[PDB]
């Protein structure tokens, strides 16, 4: 039961491989059995899914028995368990769409605390861990924060969202100001 | 491998009169034939295409006819602005292997004007360099057929020299040749007289204009 | 009629794949694109596009009936029933030399010039329960449809209204009588699937079939219209049905392209809706020309001699 | 109403590779098929190849297949023409040309061979020569040859590379009655034209004649006083 993670506003590609290398019948659906998009041999068919305008596969890979399900401009709500009915096989793949967004402007004073808010889908409990330009490995479950924003933290923070053997980066820019000291 | 040839390599005609161009082709090209017009120093101009259809915004005096391997870009009362080389493009075969015609100059035909030969000696400054360049100009004249010979010490020697006619002008509508015999320094000093024989159609007879070193 | 009971499975019929592969080969020497593009990957993600440029002779591709006769050591078995699922044990089976004349018409959404249903309108499906499996409708009364390179097709609003009815009634007669039947246009996808595409005179027509699949089990649509006119469009750059990839054909030329085909069947595809209230929505489908073939071989099966 | 812009003229050397750009603007890029047409000096048009943009497929001329390539960047809306293993004969003005193909983004495609829209043209000089400013030499007015009305004189821009070169007289004043002959390629690899202007002798020794020659390539503007000497 594969699992993929994506960032809000990104393009994820839920794979789906077939036994042999032959462009065969396949169809992408979500938990609610709603058709996302399949193929009509050599043609692509898109179903009633709300992901229509943002769903799409890779014709070129079909011949290599590969029938992905690329989702663009990923939304937290796009998070779900998309099955892939192919040759009597149901490759139910999971998809989590997280969204890390800081509160106060990227420009923050010195000493004040910096708060991070991770938007996550229902029934999801990811473990975040940003890394300051110096080394602050501060940890935050769903909502992180930097007790005291030291002047040596003003820079690019390398976050991470652990969720089922997986994780997704979330680089954030931070700037600690002051009046020459 | 289509050999599109434009028989009339050069057509001399006067303004207002009717001009006719013919584009002979190898195998049939059906109707996938176009005609172009190129002014000196300008990108071609799509005149006709599909054989008999003018391009959006083009003078109706340009008539395109033909089909198969015989096309004709006939022009009624020609125009001053109608001076230019005309090209025919073939675009029928496929895969893409389009070929152009070799061209056709639609020059203005005026009165047979004789050339006024101006022989110019190589400036001493240019001589101090290491070489010598003698320019034998041929002002306003028509037609463009002007055979010139460089006789050094009355020697028919014909080699180290290079001509250069000029596009039909605007007002005068004539040409101007420019033959240049470039000799070294030790050779320019080895010869006394340097003549330039101009045998033009508008010249009652050959006109040799030379000069002696100094 | 052969005195014995055998199994049939149009959805796994091998003749389909035999004709399909034939129809394709009947296309590689009749309709050759000026250029054909096709995927080419080693699997390393990167996919170059194999290109091929051959001559583009304008030929008015006019499909010819095809007969399928069993050679030697082989015999064709046919099934006989006014309503055969085409996927089970046939009782009135019977051995035949060649199958009826079939005109390999390649198209999408509507099955043109196929074979009508003797009794009533029959709909087959490898699994009606699965909202992914195409539903092949078989009409017992064809609906003439006239297409022209001029840019459209004309259908009888009357005949088509009835058809959607005698189809909408056969649907619920399989998904539940106490269920509302609705028809919506293509959900999305390739132009060849979203519209009713097909080839006429060698020209790839693309007709917007919205007026044909926007029927509600309530109101009508014959205000000031006697005939339905589908805004069709001929395309040069098209998606190949023979295999993933585009293909460009030369522009039209014949002073006139006309088609008068019989809508002998459709290819529908209802949407799951996660067991929502009684309101099954069926939309056009098809694109997998094998289904087409299937709709003609649903009652056949070649078998080895004994 | 598209307008095609080309990259600057380049001076590549024998056996090299040149890439000319062609910015397309004023309409729908993918609805056009672009073609490159080259023309050597004095020579005529030669079909180099055409790119069915939308399809991203291109076909070339036999005598070029292998050493030429045509690509398009739908993003920036540009077309490119690359020639590898350049020769001296390859020296020419490479024109960029295009034509409308129909609602190509909709599947419609006329696949036209003619070229409706052409580019300003990009010149490419492929030679072993090196960029070098010119040298203007005065042509002593025929004082002992022609008289009575006017006497002809001019300049002699010799040994300069590459092209092109502009010419004027009296700081750009006496531009009338002047015959600037087309440059000529010398065996050395350098070019050399000649400018002239037949003016009345009665004006010799009062109107210091000076041809204005420029050569942006070497970026050397030369002024020579053509004294009646
Ligand atoms: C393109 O596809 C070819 C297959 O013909 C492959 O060998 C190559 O690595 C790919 N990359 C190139 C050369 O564009
Ligand atoms: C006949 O149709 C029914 C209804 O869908 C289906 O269950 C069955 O498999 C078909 N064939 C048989 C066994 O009669
Ligand atoms: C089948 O066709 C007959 C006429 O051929 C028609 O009377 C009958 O109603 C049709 N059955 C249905 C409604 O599917
Ligand atoms: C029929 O389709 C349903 C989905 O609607 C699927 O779950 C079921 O397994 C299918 N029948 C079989 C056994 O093929
Ligand atoms: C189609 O054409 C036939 C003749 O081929 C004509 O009888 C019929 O009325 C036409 N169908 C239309 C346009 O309704
Ligand atoms: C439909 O369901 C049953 C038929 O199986 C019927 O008795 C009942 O009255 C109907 N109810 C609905 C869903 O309207
Ligand atoms: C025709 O089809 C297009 C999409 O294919 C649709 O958006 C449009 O509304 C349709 N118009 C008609 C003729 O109903
Ligand atoms: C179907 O119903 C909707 C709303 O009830 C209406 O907008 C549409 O036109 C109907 N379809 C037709 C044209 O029969
Ligand atoms: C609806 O229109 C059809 C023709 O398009 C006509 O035959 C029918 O009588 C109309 N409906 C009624 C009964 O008004
Ligand atoms: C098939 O269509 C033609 C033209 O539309 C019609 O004349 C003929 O009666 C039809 N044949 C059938 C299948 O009944
Ligand atoms: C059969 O259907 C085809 C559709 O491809 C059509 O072109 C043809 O005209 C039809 N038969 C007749 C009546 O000619
Ligand atoms: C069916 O209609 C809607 C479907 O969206 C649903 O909310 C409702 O519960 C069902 N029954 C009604 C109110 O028609
Ligand atoms: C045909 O009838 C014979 C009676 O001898 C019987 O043995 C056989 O099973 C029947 N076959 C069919 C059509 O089921
Ligand atoms: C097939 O045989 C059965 C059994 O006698 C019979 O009821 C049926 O009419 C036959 N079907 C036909 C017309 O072939």
């Amino acid at each position: 039961k594969k699992v993929v993670l994506g960032k809000k506003g990104d393009t994820v590609e839920l794979t789906c491989t077939a036994s042999q290398k032959k462009s065969i019948q396949f169809h992408w659906k979500n938990s609610n059995q709603i058709k996302i998009l399949g193929n009509q041999g050599s043609f692509l068919t898109k179903g009633p899914s709300k992901l229509n305008d943002r769903a799409d596969s890779r014709r070129s890979l079909w011949d290599q028995g590969n029938f992905p399900l690329i989702i663009k401009n990923l939304k937290i709500e796009d998070s779900d368990t998309y099955i892939c009915e192919v040759e009597d096989q149901k490759e139910e793949v999971q998809l989590l769409v997280f969204g890390l967004t800081a509160n106060s402007d990227t420009h923050l004073l010195q000493g004040q605390s910096l708060t991070l808010t991770l938007e996550s889908p229902p029934g999801s409990s990811p473990s975040v861990q940003c890394r300051s330009p110096r080394g602050k490995n501060i940890q935050g479950g769903k909502t992180l924060s930097v007790s005291q924003l030291e002047l040596q933290d003003s820079g690019t923070w390398t976050c991470t969202v652990l969720q089922n053997q997986k994780k997704v980066e979330f680089k954030i820019d931070i700037v600690v100001l002051a009046f020459q000291k | 491998e289509l050999e599109l040839t434009q028989s009339p390599a050069t057509l001399s005609v006067s303004p207002g009169e009717r001009a006719t161009l013919s584009c002979r082709a190898s195998e049939s090209v059906s109707s996938d034939l176009a005609w172009y017009q190129q002014k000196p120093g300008q990108a071609p101009r799509l005149l006709i295409y599909g054989a008999s259809t003018r391009a959006t915004g083009v003078p109706a005096r340009f008539s395109g006819s033909g089909s198969g391997a015989e096309f004709t870009l006939t022009i009624s009362s020609l125009q001053s602005e109608d001076f230019a080389v005309y090209y025919c493009q073939q675009y029928n075969n496929w895969p893409p292997r389009y070929t152009f015609g070799q061209g056709t100059r639609l020059e203005i035909k005026r009165t047979v004007a004789a050339p006024s030969v101006f022989i110019f000696p190589p400036s001493d400054e240019q001589l101090k360099s290491g070489t010598a360049s003698v320019v034998c100009l041929l002002n306003n004249f028509y037609p463009r057929e002007a055979k010139v010979q460089w006789k050094v010490d009355n020697a028919l020697q014909s080699g180290n020299s290079q001509e250069s006619v000029t596009e039909q002008k605007s007002k005068d509508s004539t040409y101007s040749l420019s033959s240049t015999l470039t000799l070294s320094k030790a050779d320019y000093e080895k010869h006394k007289v340097y003549a330039c024989e101009v045998t033009h159609q508008g010249l009652s007879s050959p006109v040799t204009k030379s000069f002696n070193r100094g | 009629l052969e005195n014995v009971t055998e199994n049939f499975n149009m959805w796994k019929n091998n003749m389909v794949e035999q004709m399909h592969e034939d129809i394709i080969s009947l296309w590689d020497q009749s309709l050759k694109p000026c250029v054909k593009l096709t995927p080419l990957c080693v699997g390393a993600g990167s996919c170059n596009t194999s290109v091929i440029t051959q001559a583009c002779p304008k030929v008015s591709f006019e499909p010819i009936p095809i007969h399928y006769c069993a050679p030697a050591g082989f015999a064709i078995l046919k099934c006989n029933d006014k309503k055969f699922n085409g996927t089970g044990p046939c009782t009135n089976v019977s051995t035949v030399q060649c199958t009826h004349g079939i005109r390999p018409v390649v198209s999408t959404q509507l099955l043109l010039n196929g074979s009508l249903a003797e009794e009533e309108i029959v709909i087959r499906s490898e699994n009606f329960t699965n909202n992914a499996k195409t539903i092949i409708v078989q009409l017992n009364e064809s609906v003439v449809i006239n297409c022209t390179g001029a840019g459209h097709c004309n259908l009888s609003k009357t005949q088509w209204e009835n058809t959607l009815e005698q189809i909408a009634i056969k649907l619920k007669e399989q998904f539940g009588n106490n269920k509302t039947i609705i028809f919506n246009p293509s959900s999305g996808g390739d132009p060849e699937i979203v519209t009713h595409s097909f080839n006429c005179g060698g020209e790839f027509f693309y007709c917007n079939s919205t007026q044909l699949f926007t029927w509600n089990d309530t109101r009508k649509l014959n205000n000031t219209g006697r005939n339905i006119t589908l805004p069709c469009r001929i395309k040069q750059i098209i998606n190949m049905w023979q295999e993933v990839g585009k293909a460009m054909y030369a522009p039209p030329i014949r002073g006139q392209i006309r088609c008068s085909s019989n809508i002998t069947g459709l290819l529908l595809t209802r949407d799951g809706g996660k067991d929502t209230n009684g309101t099954e929505i069926f939309r056009p489908g098809g694109g997998d020309m094998r289904d087409n073939w299937r709709s003609e071989l649903y009652k056949y099966k070649v078998v080895k001699i004994e | 109403q598209v307008q095609l812009l080309e990259s600057g003229a380049e001076v590549k050397k024998p056996g090299s590779s040149v890439k000319v750009s062609c910015k397309a603007s004023g309409d729908t890029f993918i609805r056009y098929s672009f073609t490159w047409v080259r023309q050597a000096p004095g020579q005529g048009l030669e079909w180099m190849g055409r790119i069915i943009t939308i399809l991203d497929v291109a076909h070339y001329a036999p005598h070029l297949q292998g050493r030429v390539t045509i690509t398009a960047d739908k993003s920036t809306s540009t077309v490119y023409l690359e020639l590898r293993n350049l020769r001296s004969d390859d020296t020419a003005v490479y024109f960029c040309a295009g034509v409308y193909e129909g609602e190509a983004d909709e599947g419609e495609y006329r696949n036209n061979g003619f070229l409706k829209h052409w580019g300003q043209g990009t010149l490419v000089t492929v030679t072993s020569a090196s960029t070098k400013g010119p040298s203007v030499f005065p042509l002593a007015p025929s004082s002992k040859s022609t008289s009575g009305g006017t006497a002809a004189l001019g300049c002699l821009v010799k040994d300069y590379f590459p092209q092109p070169v502009t010419v004027s007289w009296n700081s750009g004043a006496l531009t009338s009655g002047v015959h600037t002959f087309p440059a000529v390629l010398q065996s050395s690899g350098l070019y050399s034209l000649s400018s002239v202007v037949t003016v009345p002798s009665s004006s010799l020794g009062t109107q210091t004649y000076i041809c204005n020659v420029n050569h942006k390539p070497s970026n050397t503007k030369v002024d020579k006083k053509v004294e009646p000497k």
